[PDB]
């Protein structure tokens, strides 16, 4: 169905520690493709799935200076930053940036998108309109101006209806077995008691991709929304995913209760129970 | 800055005693991005654990996955051990199969 | 692919 491209830098500084370190990786929907390292040997764009590896020595030159040029700009920028927030040469600070598009069906633009963040906070956002932009603070507003100036939004909007949109539909294609293969959930619910009066049920989803997923426990029917444990869908490590929920109900209600799963890879939504 | 880590230690398969596996320390929501995380076997360092490379969440916090292979028994125990700068000493989190 | 703006600093 719909798709998306997505790659993330962090720079980070580290007084006394040399200069900054610049990573990249890149993502298609959850799965790694490219990567990016400056304290590495021998920095180079690396590839990190089999479908990239199709791509010329081009491609990797270019992709490779792109990252090279941006662990100088990105020093720079962090520089900037210590005085754009009136703050010393002795601390560590962190830049992170997120930007890439997504896809439909027919491989059309859904959204684009450019935001960046300081140690952690909100620091500036390219609008959904892909032609203005949204300061999280007064600091934030000198880089705004500046961008408006150079008309960065309008370079911004060309790449993301442009050339994201053509190289994630290329990886799409030259990717097809994985990229657009979603293996659904292996479900099922287990019994932990906790005293002669209550239980833990938990309902395991198992050996999906992608990540999005959603657990749901019913009481009766009803959802069990804030009395759920829920855990954060862990990686695998075989590019799947896995995700819990939990409940703890009184002993001989366990059959009140059914677990909901929905996924991408499901026909339709499942239902399950504890199954003595 | 700053966000202390999620932790979770898990299995790639159900764990079934003598068949081998791989155990992952899986660490998340944290920030800054500098983490120290040990795969302990029975107390002891785990030589050579493998990690992924560092990515972050629509939050801006931090992720990263470390594992190891092993075949898991019914008497050695496994665990995380966890330091960030949010953290006053290492946390220790245990394998649970069950989790 | 990614993209490359010139100039473009904070």
């Amino acid at each position: 169905g719909s798709h998306s491209m997505r790659y993330f830098y962090t720079a980070m500084s580290r007084p006394g520690r040399g200069e900054p370190r610049f990573i990249t990786v890149g993502y298609v929907d959850d799965t790694l493709f490219v990567r990016f390292d400056s304290d590495a040997t021998s920095p180079r764009k690396e590839p990190r799935a089999p479908w990239i590896e199709q791509e010329g020595p081009e491609y990797w030159d270019r992709e490779t200076q792109i990252s090279k040029t941006n662990t100088q700009t990105y020093r720079e920028n962090l520089r900037t930053a210590l005085r754009y927030y009136n703050q010393s040469e002795a601390g560590s600070h962190i830049i992170q940036r997120m930007y890439g598009c997504d896809v439909g069906p027919d491989g059309r633009l859904l959204r684009g998108y450019d935001q960046d963040a300081y140690d952690g906070k909100d620091y500036i956002a390219l609008n959904e309109d892909l032609s203005s932009w949204t300061a999280a603070d007064t600091a934030a507003q000198i880089t705004q101006r500046k961008w408006e100036a150079a008309r960065v939004a309008e370079q911004l909007r060309a790449y993301l209806e442009g050339l994201c949109v053509e190289s994630l539909r290329r990886y799409l294609e030259n990717g097809k077995e994985t990229l657009q293969r979603a293996d659904p959930p292996k479900t099922h619910v287990t019994h932990h008691p906790i005293s002669d009066h209550e239980v833990t049920l938990r309902c395991w989803a198992l050996g999906f991709y992608p990540a999005e997923i959603t657990l749901t426990w019913q009481r009766d029917g009803e959802d069990q929304t804030q009395d759920t444990e829920l855990v954060e869908t862990r990686p695998a490590g075989d590019r799947t995913f896995q995700k819990w929920a939990a409940v703890v109900v009184p002993s001989g209600e366990e059959q009140r209760y059914t677990c909901h799963v929905q996924h991408e890879g499901l026909p339709k939504p499942l239902t399950l129970r504890w199954e003595p | 800055i700053q966000r202390t880590p999620k932790i979770q230690v898990y299995s790639r398969h159900p764990a079934e005693n003598g068949k081998s596996n791989f155990l992952n320390c899986y660490v998340s929501g944290f920030h800054p991005s500098d983490i120290e995380v040990d795969l302990l076997k029975n107390g002891e360092r785990i030589e050579k654990v493998e990690h992924s490379d560092l990515s972050f969440s629509k939050d801006w916090s931090f992720y990263l996955l470390y594992y190891t292979e092993f075949t898991p028994t019914e008497k050695d125990e496994y665990a995380c051990r966890v330091n960030h700068v949010t953290l006053s000493q290492p946390k220790i989190v245990k394998w649970d199969r069950d989790m | 692919e990614e993209n490359l703006l010139d100039f473009v600093r904070f």
